[PDB]
């Protein structure tokens, strides 16, 4: 599923 | 105490990291469902799908996008 | 030292509390406005919004559902 | 809003 959705980076 | 304070905050932060990570786990499971849900109903694009894209999409400065570039 | 790593751990605790905070607040904004938008267009339940009402009630047993009586 | 989707109680 396409990472497009908003998140922090972290690791 | 000094480690008896610094002990208890590891029992405080356990316990805020166990209530925390159960609902960031469990919260953002039920959002992977819903991105490819509206890919899943796009042609019928209705007004829910449109605000909830905005849900889904609710990011700022400061904020950060994976695949950015497009 | 012990304290040491105790004051190390409330380190790792307080970056996974932010971490984990940050995301739980941020993810669950996003939710109380998706409930209230099923009800918004409840009307029109098309199959997204039949989906997506299974993902906000995605509760199972030793998960607890507030309201809970009808 | 209601206060019905899954929660924990905690606090």
């Amino acid at each position: 599923k396409p990472s497009k959705i908003p998140t922090p980076q972290r690791k | 105490d000094e480690a008896a304070e610094l002990m208890q905050q590891v029992k405080v932060l356990k316990l805020t990291v166990e209530d925390l990570e159960k609902e960031r786990d469990f919260y953002f499971g039920k959002l992977r469902n819903i991105e490819l849900i509206c890919q899943e109903n796009e042609g019928e694009n209705d007004p829910v799908l449109q605000r909830i894209v905005d849900i889904l999409y609710a990011t700022d400065e400061g904020f950060v996008i994976p695949d950015e570039g497009g």
